[PDB]
């Protein structure tokens, strides 16, 4: 009967409603805590980077929370937040399972594509934004020069060590770090060709040295990716004719 | 073969005023 | 010295009531990732005691480390080049005049007929093998 409602025990279950609504909350403030790489030394880049889309995510909750007063009644503010009540009970159980990296890299690229949602669709869209920087810092330094950056990540290592007295095929063992499923996901092109292609560009790179839609932007990022490997596949073939 | 490799990097300039102009589409969209 | 001036906003609006214990915690919150990871820099330069370019060596991991949250990366990337500056003052003076001043160790050299080697590696720049022979 402690406050419980003015109006009759009213209050006594919809500030159950808002208080549960506030349960979501600290558990992303919780996981955005400890996933940072300063008070942890196990979890990936990728990993690291979903976070970082999500703390803009934290700041926007903050800058709308300090505006409610002044509050009327108990309506005027869950109903504010009602469009926010829908996004929060979304945007904490997707990664409460377990996935990781890559994985969670592919849950936010199914989740992103989950539209008939439109307040939901930008901010997956962001995350997918985000999440993908450092995937894609890896993508242009490998097709490039073929310089292997990361010291710790999702994404599996491979030291390609040649032997000096065989010239097989300037590695002379590579297998792969995705060794027979190969199921490189969810980034653009889908990665079930072209992830196949700037591997072996990303082979000879190193070969000239020492002699509306989320699946539209994917595919306006695509095509590039589908243009400069064949463009890195156009160097190779006068490098044979040279030599 | 220079001049093979002068339409190669041509070709990759259009690519970046290519990707110039898809960063200007996502920051109109 | 900056940290400092937007305290001394904080209590230039402390010139009347209007603030909070929520209002100023969602001003400190820019601030609390930047203490934190000049936190982590300074407590890891503590504990070994890192020496000039393996220090370089240190800071570059913790660079790799951070790799994300691309507004402060930009932060601590210039951290390390203001710790880079006097160690490429003194390189100048190494790789294009050829006579070095290192007033405590501050450079890898070795003092210069058959004479010696003269190879040194006691800082280690943080870069791959093949600058440091060069």
């Amino acid at each position: 009967v402690y406050i419980s409602g003015t109006s009759p025990d009213n209050v006594s279950s919809l500030l159950t409603q808002v208080a549960e609504y506030g349960t979501y909350y600290t558990r992303l403030s919780h996981f955005s805590l400890l996933t940072v790489l300063d008070s942890s030394h196990s979890n990936g880049l990728v990993f690291q980077a979903f976070t970082s889309g999500l703390r803009k995510y934290l700041q926007y909750y903050r800058a709308c929370v300090l505006s409610t007063p002044a509050s009327l009644t108990l309506l005027t503010i869950s109903f504010l937040f009602r469009k926010l009540g829908r996004q929060l009970r979304y945007l904490a159980e997707l990664c409460c399972a377990f996935p990781t990296g890559v994985k969670l890299l592919s849950y936010l690229y199914k989740e992103a594509l989950e539209n008939s949602s439109n307040e939901n669709y930008p901010v997956l869209l962001s995350l997918l934004k985000t999440s993908c920087e450092p995937y894609t810092r890896f993508i242009y330094d490998w097709v490039y020069s073929g310089v292997f950056r990361d010291v710790c990540g999702e994404f599996m290592i491979q030291v390609n060590e040649d032997y000096l007295g065989f010239r097989d095929k300037r590695y002379w063992t590579h297998g792969y770090v995705l060794i027979s499923k190969e199921v490189e996901d969810c980034v653009p092109v889908f990665l079930k060709h072209v992830a196949n292609e700037i591997y072996i560009c990303g082979k000879t790179i190193n070969l000239l040295k020492l002699c509306s839609l989320p699946v539209l932007m994917k595919y306006s990022v695509t095509a590039p990716m589908v243009s400069h490997v064949y463009l890195v596949n156009k160097a190779i073939v006068d490098y044979y004719f040279v030599e | 073969a220079a001049a093979a490799a002068a339409a190669a990097a041509a070709a990759a300039a259009a690519a970046a005023a290519a990707a110039a102009a898809a960063a200007a589409a996502a920051a109109a969209a | 010295k900056e940290y400092m001036i937007l305290i001394s906003q904080l209590e230039h609006l402390q010139r009347q009531g209007l603030l909070s214990l929520q209002k100023l915690w969602f001003y400190i919150q820019p601030t609390l990732r930047t203490m934190e990871v000049l936190a982590s820099i300074a407590t890891s330069l503590n504990k070994g005691e890192c020496f000039g370019g393996a220090t370089l060596s240190l800071l570059h991991d913790r660079t790799f480390g951070y790799t994300g949250d691309s507004q402060a990366q930009e932060l601590c990337l210039y951290l390390t080049k203001a710790a880079s500056a006097p160690y490429f003052d003194i390189l100048e003076r190494w790789i294009y005049r050829g006579i070095i001043n290192d007033p405590y160790s501050e450079f890898m050299v070795e003092e210069h007929w058959d004479q010696r080697y003269t190879i040194v590696q006691q800082q280690i720049p943080s870069f791959l093998q093949k600058v440091a022979d060069k």
